[PDB]
């Protein structure tokens, strides 16, 4: 129902849905416009963060295979250091 | 089954799911109540091809084996301006700094 | 002689039975070398016997006579005794297994 | 120890399934509850696996070192199967945390004496460095059976 709005560091606006959002720790401590500006976090990496907000809602409490989340050896420090950051 | 998108526009970016059988139309509705913007100002895109409001995910090639939700398929956007439409413009995202030595 | 694989049949019966159970369940069924990680198996058994299928052919009417039908039974035990050492408790089991053909197999 | 294996010594045919992308370690928990690893499974395989009513059974990534699920939960155990119906243990990838996940990738691009090399906070120093095991994960298991 309800969308939040995640800015990264470059400008770049990411719209995701409220319950997706909150399995970042960070994300949830700072919600109940509604928006979340991360000035440390470019758009490449918010972007695959999004992606693994997606992956996690949809295969927890599932039955079926599931999938390998995929992550690029060229962000993986960054995208380490987000998810460090965020506590998801 | 269920397809799962990325909308996007200049630098705003929507991660939606939605449905082969849901048509071009219905996902204009989904972007009417995010952005606010009526489906007759919005025009969706595939990578320079334009998509009709009659057809289903599923016939505009969005499949549910290319649209996971670990890499969403891109959906392009492009808004009314005024008079007319804008040109599709999506503004690419940052790119990753060199692999460091000690990797791989 | 069809007295003798009627007795036969007979006694592979009480094989089966479940007194004998605590210690002839490895021999029902064939060697399972993918469920017991045995590597070597087929390489040291040349011919692999068990009991379900000594039960197949005795009631497929291949067993020419009784003693075709005994070196089947000594052929399963004996692949126990070439293959584990002698102080594993699979060996243990196989004796008394058959223990229990050898003294109704000499009573015909 | 609490979490072991009964030595029941009644047997029970049991289906091993790897549905993930990696080779599998499985583990078993003896009656002294220390845990033996067990020949490993490639991804995308399946062998008839012959066990005991009663014994843990607990699956390992044999790369990333972490955990695997078996029938969506940690611990498995054989039934008594009935009417010589084989039991199924379905090995199957769990959902990581978004920080294990890479985790996982930057300890496979990354020799261990070169962690601390690499340009992030001094706490994922040491983050790399706790490698995931099998006794760490049975510790939180234990304490977990220990107070319910
Ligand atoms: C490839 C792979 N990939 C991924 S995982 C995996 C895998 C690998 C190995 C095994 C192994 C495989 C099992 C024998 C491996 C040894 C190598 N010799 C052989 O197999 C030679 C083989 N002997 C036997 C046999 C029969 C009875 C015995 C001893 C041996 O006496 C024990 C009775 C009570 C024990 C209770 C117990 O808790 N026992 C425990 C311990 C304490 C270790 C002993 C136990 O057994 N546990 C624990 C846990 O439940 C796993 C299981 C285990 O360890 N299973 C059998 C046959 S035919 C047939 C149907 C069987 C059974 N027969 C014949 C005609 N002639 N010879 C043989 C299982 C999975
Ligand atoms: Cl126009
Ligand atoms: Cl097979
Ligand atoms: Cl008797
Ligand atoms: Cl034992
Ligand atoms: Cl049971």
């Amino acid at each position: 129902s309800m969308y939040v709005k995640l800015i990264s560091s470059d400008g770049h606006e990411f719209i995701v849905k409220r319950e997706h959002a909150l399995t970042s720790g960070t994300i949830k401590a700072m919600l109940s416009t509604n928006e979340v500006n991360f000035r440390e976090i470019p758009s490449h990496v918010l972007s695959k963060v999004c992606m693994y907000f997606t992956y996690k809602v949809r295969y927890t409490n599932s039955s079926t295979e599931i999938p390998e989340f995929p992550i690029a050896p060229e962000i993986a420090l960054e995208l380490l250091m987000a998810a460090n950051f965020l506590d998801c | 089954m269920d397809v799962f998108l990325m909308i996007r526009r200049h630098k705003t970016t929507i991660f939606t799911d939605a449905k082969e059988s849901s048509t071009v139309f219905e996902l204009k509705r989904i972007v009417e109540g995010i952005l606010k913007r009526p489906p007759d100002e919005q025009r969706l895109y595939k990578d320079d091809q334009l998509l009709d409001d009659g057809k289903t995910l599923g016939e505009c090639g969005f499949t549910s084996q290319t649209a996971r939700p670990q890499a969403p398929a891109t959906v392009g956007l492009a808004f009314r301006a005024d008079d007319t439409f804008e040109a599709l413009c999506i503004e690419p995202f940052s790119s990753p700094p060199e692999l460091p030595d000690v990797m791989k | 002689v069809s007295e003798q694989l009627k007795c036969c049949s007979g006694i592979l019966k009480e094989m089966f039975a479940k007194k004998h159970a605590a210690y002839a369940w490895p021999f029902y069924k064939p060697v399972d070398v993918e469920a017991l990680g045995l590597h070597d198996y087929c390489d040291i058994i040349k011919h692999p016997m068990d009991m379900s299928t000594i039960k197949s052919k005795l009631e497929a009417r291949e067993y020419r006579d009784a003693q075709e039908f005994g070196a089947d039974v000594r052929l399963m035990f004996s692949n126990c005794y070439k293959y584990n050492p002698p102080d594993h408790e699979v060996v243990a089991m196989a004796r008394k297994l058959q223990d229990v053909f050898e003294m109704r197999f000499a009573k015909m | 120890p609490v979490l072991r294996s009964v030595n029941s010594r009644e047997p029970s045919q049991v289906i091993f399934c790897n549905r993930s992308p990696r080779v599998v370690l499985p583990v078993w928990l003896n009656f002294d509850g220390e845990p033996q690893p067990y020949p490993t499974l490639p991804p995308g395989t399946g062998r008839r696996i012959h066990s005991y009513r009663g014994h843990l059974w607990l699956f390992r990534d044999a790369g990333t070192h972490d955990g695997l699920l078996v029938n969506q939960t940690e611990l498995f155990v054989p039934s008594l199967n009935v009417d010589g119906q084989p039991i199924f243990a379905n090995i199957t990838l769990p959902v990581y945390t978004l920080k294990e996940r890479c985790l996982q990738v930057v300890r496979s691009l990354v020799k261990p004496e070169n962690y601390r090399r690499l340009d992030i906070v001094r706490s994922l120093y040491e983050d790399l460095e706790d490698h995931p095991n099998v006794q760490k994960d049975l510790e939180r298991l234990t304490q977990e059976r220990i107070a319910h």
